[PDB]
RNA sequence: GCCAAGCUAAUACAUGAACCAACCGGGUGUCUCCACUGAGACGCCCAGCGAAUGAAUGACAGUAAAACCAAUGCCUGCAGUAACACCCAGCAGUGUUGACUCAAUUCAUUCCGCGAAAGCCGGCUU
RNA sequence: UGCAUGCCGUCCGUGAUUUUUUACUGUGACUAAAGAAGCGUGACUAAAGCAGUCAUGACUUGAAUUAGAAAG
């Protein structure tokens, strides 16, 4: 089948190889998962020594983190903007590592309301948590929005999963204006 | 933090994956001198951490003191061939080989690819100093840790 | 009933043979539990807390020997500038 | 052994005021409270010789929200002068 | 794959013929390498000789009449090596494998109080789950809670019976270690300076106790006691002294005319 | 090389174990007290190994005398001083390597593989 | 479980300061057997082999040692 040896490759002086030796399990590839945006469906896949992997076709839901926050929430992919391999995976909605997101902003301004006491008991640890602490306007206007940016941190191929990070600082910047 | 145009020449974001550089209270341990955050390490084998890897700016995965490749094995030196390349160079070794039958030596040389991080800028006919690493290319073998 | 005897209701099964005398053949019965088996089956239970018991305390042990080096150092240092 | 002073666990400094422990305290006590253990009160009779105080009541009773623990404190109050006469020396040589 | 040995491939101090028998016993993992141990069935059949052959090495074996480290072993292919304890009961023989001045394995008999502890290597150092230090010995042991002061390159004194560890010797200038590889394997001798090079393989030195000087490798070195007169273990008789060849061969010569 | 029906084992397959039984942490509601906030109950959650993502730790080792605010510690003003508001007054302030984004630990969210074979013998009611 | 504590040259880690290799040669380390060299041994000799020798066992039996390109 597909195989991953150099046997076949040219050598650096443009010479050919002569290859006296049959193909080989141990280094074999496979198709790729070419994972889509949709109701959730994964394959199972037995790896070399026993050990599965979880290849992953369709998959809409994920487990996205705030980095300034420390926090993490389960919440539904709605779209794909950005792929810098090529557009062509943006058409056909491809989930693959690295590429830009947009996430529900529901649940992160349900947890900013329930931790510091601001919508976008007697013991206030609110004034405590506010003190010496901003919100970039960049991402507050997109919580209100409705969708906030977040870019993918795993690999659906191999693990099953689309988990990854909210865009801040100058990344964001940077993506803001390749859509613009 | 703004974004540096020198730098950000490439389709996708260039950052480094060790750190996060948008944090609002960053830690001292990887703070550069200019007040951003730096990932930067120790190699091993008595060699000096260049001044630019602390404290410049460019983003390069595969090298070895800004990202995740370590060197272990051979440590070789030779003189600089080629530099037309990006990030990488041809280095020659010359050596003298002798021969039983007729007592007598001849001259051979070797050449290797090896790659180059931007806190070093060689020219031709330098002399530097290399380590062997993972492979990083079809051909390259080693990185450059010194320049003489 | 749950209480009862099942050993008395197997199925023997008769075999004749010429100039012999008869063989009664029952199975063996299987998952009969037994106070031999119960006593087997609830040592296995307090085993397994023993041996975790016993894991905590060398760890106990350990933390102190860690604790009482430390402020043996503080003391002799407290001892030096006193005199 | 008999000692001056004797320990009291586990009252509270930030819930308690200053007049409350001599309301339960027989009298002639001279008091300190500690804050790096907040069970920690001192309590140095002047004239305590047999504690009467300490092996009557302490383990038996509680202290209000909290039950209570007296032992003697093999603490002398006159070794603490003495070592108030060094340190006021030292706050002078200074 | 691997589970044949060829007679002409395996290890020379087995001292195993070449023309009786194409094959010989291939140990199995274990605590010891397969280049540097000693399996059961050699033990017990050569060396010793109860058993006259394999057939008589398997009735032995598989009654557990052997134990190593005070257990009993019924395999004829487990690879028993360096400061071993073997006790068989019913003989009422106790030995300890150790290594002669020529490098050859040795059994040295050992008496009932000897035969309690035996000297083991630290060759790594790791934390486990919940934060517990564990230390890899020589011989594959993993002990879960060593004294604060081990490192990689010392030597703890172990109670086999009780499974308790009594006391830790470090690698120090001022030593008496013993050589387990290379060709100065079983000389005792005396530290003198180690060398290190990063990277690399770090040098000793070492002082034998007649002066004479050789360096091997650090990985070589097995610390035993504290000086060149207060050893922890029992060794050979030689004492771990090389003798010269020339003066060796006449010794011998003059032994065989006066023994005749 | 094969089909259908009827019987029946498990160390095959599937399911499944509360109290005995601990230490430690995170988030949150009703009671007492202080001061004009702080402390302690009480409730209520959630905290195993392994896997995934995110955030910290994974040390220090280029200079020295002293003022001023608010909050704290200890003495009756700055001596004395591992840390920590009680049950534990030393129950980790200290992993390894030439070198690590490694070992291990804490926090947030998420898996949706993990029997004490629900096993078998023997010696003496256990 | 303080059951505790006291009665000049060096060692080790980290920063600052500036520089000499290669080659040849002497030692040393690290380097499977079988094969080659050779120490001992009256398998009746020898080509061999690693054994055996002597007075309820001993020899605390023996099986020594060397050379093997170049590169590291």
């Amino acid at each position: 089948g597909i195989v991953r040896s150099r046997l076949h490759k040219r050598k650096i002086t443009g010479g050919k190889t002569k290859i006296h030796r049959k193909r080989m399990k141990a280094e074999l590839g496979r198709l790729p998962a070419n994972t889509r945006l949709g109701a959730r469906r994964v394959s199972p896949v037995r790896a070399r020594g026993g050990n599965f992997k979880i290849r992953a076709l369709r998959l809409d839901t994920g487990n996205f983190a705030w980095a300034s926050e420390a926090i993490a929430h389960r919440v539904r992919l709605l779209d794909v903007v950005y792929n810098a391999t090529s557009n062509e995976l943006v058409r056909t909605k491809t989930l693959v590592k690295n590429c830009i997101v947009a996430v529900d902003a529901a649940p992160f301004k349900r947890w900013y309301a329930k931790h510091y006491g601001i919508d976008l008991k007697l013991q206030r640890e609110w004034t405590r948590r506010r003190r010496n602490h901003r919100v970039e306007k960049a991402i507050a206007d997109q919580l209100r929005e409705g969708r906030v940016l977040a870019r993918i941190t795993s690999r659906p191929g191999q693990s099953g999963r689309a988990d990854g990070i909210l865009l801040e600082g100058a990344e964001l910047q940077f993506y803001l204006k390749r859509l613009e | 933090h703004a974004v540096d145009a020198t730098i950000q020449h490439e389709k996708a974001y260039q950052r480094q994956t060790a750190v996060n550089e948008n944090m609002h209270r960053p830690s001292r341990k990887h703070v550069n001198k200019s007040g951003h955050i730096r990932y930067s390490k120790k190699i091993g084998l008595g060699f000096k951490t260049p001044a630019k890897a602390l404290n410049g700016k460019y983003i390069d995965r595969k090298c070895p003191f800004t990202s995740n490749v370590v060197i272990r094995g051979r440590i070789l030196r030779g003189v600089v061939h080629s530099t037309k390349m990006h990030r990488t160079i041809i280095i020659r070794r010359n050596y003298l080989h002798f021969i039983k039958k007729y007592q007598r030596y001849q001259k051979r040389h070797k050449s290797l690819a090896v790659h180059c991080s931007p806190a070093f800028d060689p020219k031709q006919g330098d002399e530097v100093v290399i380590g062997q690493c993972r492979p990083l290319s079809k051909t390259i073998r080693y990185n450059v840790l010194e320049v003489v | 009933s749950r209480t009862e005897d099942v050993r008395k209701y197997v199925v023997r099964r008769r075999v004749v043979k010429s100039g012999k005398k008869d063989r009664l053949k029952a199975p063996k019965i299987q998952r009969l539990i037994t106070p031999r088996v119960k006593a087997r089956r609830a040592k296995k239970a307090k085993d397994a807390i023993a041996k975790v018991r016993a894991s905590a305390a060398e760890r106990r042990e350990y933390l102190r020997l860690i604790a009482s080096n430390r402020r043996a150092l503080r003391q002799r240092d407290h001892s030096k500038k006193h005199t | 052994e008999n000692s001056s002073c004797v320990f009291v666990s586990p009252i509270f400094r930030p819930s308690t005021t200053k007049a409350q422990v001599m309301e339960l305290f027989a009298g002639v006590k001279v008091q300190r409270l500690r804050m790096y253990r907040q069970n920690f009160a001192y309590a140095y009779l002047d004239s305590p010789a047999a504690a009467k105080k300490f092996v009557e009541e302490k383990n038996g009773t509680e202290f209000r929200g909290h039950t209570l623990r007296v032992a003697l404190s093999a603490r002398s109050l006159e070794k603490l002068r003495a070592r108030q006469e060094a340190a006021n020396v030292v706050i002078a040589a200074h | 794959a691997k589970k044949h040995l060829k007679r002409l491939y395996a290890p020379k101090d087995w001292m195993l013929s070449k023309l009786t028998g194409v094959f010989a016993p291939r140990p199995r993992p274990g605590p010891h390498k397969l280049r540097e141990c000693l399996p059961l069935l050699v033990i017990i059949r050569n060396r010793l000789k109860y058993a006259l052959n394999a057939r008589e090495g398997e009735m032995i074996l598989r009654q557990g009449l052997v134990h190593v480290d005070n257990h009993p072993r019924r395999d004829g292919k487990y690879p028993a090596g360096f400061m071993d304890v073997v006790e068989i009961p019913k003989t009422g023989d106790r030995f300890r494998l150790m290594y002669d001045v020529k490098g050859r394995f040795a059994l040295v008999n050992l008496s009932e109080a000897e035969a309690q502890i035996k000297l083991m290597k630290v060759v790594n150092l790791y934390t486990a789950t919940g934060r517990v230090p564990v230390a890899v010995t020589h011989d594959g042991h993993r002990i879960r809670y060593p004294d604060p002061h081990t490192s990689i390159g010392d030597t703890i004194v172990y109670n086999v019976k009780e499974k308790k560890c009594v006391d830790l010797i470090k690698n120090r200038q001022g030593k008496a270690v013993i050589v387990t590889g290379g060709a100065n394997r079983g000389r005792i001798g005396e530290i003198v300076k180690v060398e290190c090079h990063p990277g690399a393989f770090n040098i000793a030195h070492l002082k034998d106790a007649s002066g004479a000087e050789f360096a091997t490798r650090a990985a070589n070195i097995f610390v035993i006691g504290k000086d060149l007169n207060n050893l922890q273990v029992t060794v050979p008789k030689q004492q771990g002294l090389r003798m010269n060849v020339i003066q060796e061969r006449e010794e011998r010569l003059i032994a065989a005319e006066a023994r005749k």
